[PDB]
Formats: structure tokens, sequence, C-alpha cells
């Protein structure tokens, strides 16, 4: 039951456009690139804090450091200036600088990094970035773009945006980090589509990789306002 | 407590005990009628995490 109640396949622009190239060039040709069950080429959108933000077609299992340093010229201030990378657009959890050294930009090697590939959209965030402001703006995106149909997204994404807007200032106590984690686990997997999942995932990534930065944010708020 | 020492001594002799140490009439030593405002502590389930009701 798809469009108008007919049989329907909804498919991406990329996975539709490459299919005559697969039929002309061959199946084994498209399967030769990348790892096994990660076959082919892929469009990568390197944006954020790089020198040359650009769209580039690249082989599937390319390293992230090689991709950013070659096609984008590296992070603004060098690779040592890297702080975090959202690997595949906003739905995927971010990975810190300690993971971006050896990670591969296909599905499975990012799933091993407890994130996802997704849309293959490399958002690069250097040391000059307030990461909490960026992730709270990302949750602001997921509450301004959410259709309000079922309960956990409609309520909890606004509630995660309120808790993240307080985490930007630090107007909380650290027991509201883990609390917020539970709120993500009360959204991830209990909604209709994966925008509840795509909004629970960045909160989980931010907590899991920069819990002490949120904690020192909140403690310096608590000392400078008391 | 205002019993004079002759009546106080006669009363201690008649009872046989020391009565002024243990008076059954209350005086200034009891608590104040106006108490300061308290701060009552919260229970063990007043937590924001790991606090599911099913467990
Ligand atoms: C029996 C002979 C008379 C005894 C007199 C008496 O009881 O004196 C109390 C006096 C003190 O008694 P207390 O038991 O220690 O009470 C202390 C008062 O509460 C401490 O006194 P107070 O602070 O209560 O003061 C108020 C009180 C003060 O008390 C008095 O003025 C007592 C007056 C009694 C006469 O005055 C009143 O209440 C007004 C008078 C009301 C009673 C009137 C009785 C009339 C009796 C004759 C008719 O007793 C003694 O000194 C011992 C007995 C003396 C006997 C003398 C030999 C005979
Ligand atoms: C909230 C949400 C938004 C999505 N937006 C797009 C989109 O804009 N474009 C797209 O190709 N897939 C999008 N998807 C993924 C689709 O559900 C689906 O996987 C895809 O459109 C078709 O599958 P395919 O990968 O075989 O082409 C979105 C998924 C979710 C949960
Ligand atoms: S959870 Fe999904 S179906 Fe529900 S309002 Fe959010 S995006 Fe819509």
């Amino acid at each position: 039951v798809g469009v108008f109640g007919c049989p329907t396949t909804v498919a991406n622009v990329e996975t539709v456009a490459v299919s005559p190239t697969i039929c002309r060039r061959g199946g084994a040709w498209f399967a030769s690139f990348g790892r096994e069950r990660n076959s082919g080429t892929k469009l990568f959108n390197i944006s954020g804090h790089v020198n040359n933000p650009c769209t580039v077609e690249e082989e599937m299992s390319v390293p992230l450091k090689e991709l950013i340093e070659k096609h984008a010229g590296g992070v603004t201030g060098g690779w040592d200036n890297l702080l975090a990378v959202i690997p595949g657009g906003s739905s995927t959890p971010l990975i810190p600088k300690s993971v971006c050294e050896t990670v591969l930009m296909d599905f499975d090697a990012l799933i091993q990094a407890q994130t996802g590939l997704g849309t293959a959209a490399v958002i690069v965030m250097d040391r000059s970035t307030d990461i909490v402001k960026a992730i709270a703006r990302l949750i602001e995106f997921y509450k301004h773009e959410s259709c309000g149909q079922c309960t956990p997204c409609r309520e909890g994404v606004d509630w995660m945006n309120k808790v993240m807007a307080r985490f930007v200032r630090g107007d909380a106590r650290p027991a509201e980090i883990d609390s917020l984690w539970e709120i993500s686990k009360q959204i991830e997997g209990h909604t209709i589509c994966a925008l509840g999942d795509g909004a629970a995932w960045p909160v989980q990534g931010l907590i899991r990789h920069f819990r002490p930065e949120l904690e020192e944010r909140m403690q310096r708020f608590a000392q400078q306002h008391q | 407590a205002s019993a004079t020492r002759l009546i106080q001594g006669l009363r201690n002799w008649a009872s046989g005990r020391d009565l002024q140490a243990k008076l059954q009439l209350r005086y200034q030593e009891i608590s104040k009628r106006t108490q300061p405002p308290p701060k009552l502590p919260v229970g063990p389930s007043h937590r924001l995490s790991n606090n599911y009701y099913c467990a």
C-alpha cells in the first residue's frame, strides 16, 4: 500500500540514477568498489569547518581523514584543529577526533563506531566550535521539522530542545544529563518513523562523547550565578 | 518551682525522693512554641535517572 494505495517503491535520487550505470557497466564492476556488503561509489558532502566545502563522488570505504584532507583540503587550522565530525548528516551521532583517524566512510565501519553512515554528509566541527550550541540548534531543527503525529517525538523533541537550550547555558545540574539520556531511550524505537530516532541519536552521541564538557559548562554556570 | 524551701524540704521528706530534679510541671526547658521553618528530606525514588516504576 503505497501512493494512492498502489504498489510503490520510494527510492533515493542516487540509488535511482546509478541503476542504468549498473545495468550498462555491470554488476561486478559496481561490486568491486568498497568492502563486501558495502559495494560501490558514493557522493560525499564535506561541509562545516573545512577549507573547501564540496560535493565529491568517492569510493565507498574511503577513510575520513583521507577524504577531508584530499577533497576539502583538511580542517581549518589543520587536522590537529579537529574537534568532532558528524559523519553522515544530522541524523547520525557525532564522532570525536579520536575516532576520525582510522574510521571508514561506509555503512558497517561507521556502525562499528556506534554511529551511522546515513546520507554520507561529513559535517566538520573544529576547536573553535561550541558543540553544545550546535547540537541544541540541531534539536531545534528536529522540533521545527517534525509533523506532530505521535506522542514521543511531538512531546519529547520539544522537551529535549528545552533541556539542550539549558545545557547551552549550563542552567542545570549534572543528573539531568543521564535523565536526558533516558528521554532519548524513550524516543528511540518507540515512534512511527526514524525522525524520533534521528533526534534521539545526536543527543546520545553528544552525551556519550562530550559528557565532561557539559559538566564543566554547568558547573561554571552554577558558580558564576551563585 | 516556687515552693519555699521549708515546704520543699517537707515535701521531699514526705515523698522520700528528690522532687525538684523531676518536676511534673513544665517550665522554660520545654521546646519553643514558634519553631523555625524546616526542610524535609526526599525519599529514595526522588531521582531523575534509573528510576523506572516497573523496576
Ligand atoms: C525523517 C526522515 C526523512 C527522510 N528524508 C529523506 C530524504 O529527504 N531523501 C531520501 O532519499 N531519503 C530520506 N529518508 C529515508 C527514507 O525513509 C528512505 O530510506 C529512502 O527515501 C528510500 O530508500 P532507498 O535508500 O532505497 O532509496 C528519510 C527518512 C526519515 C526517517
Ligand atoms: S515521531 Fe515521526 S510520525 Fe511522529 S511526529 Fe515525529 S516525525 Fe512524525
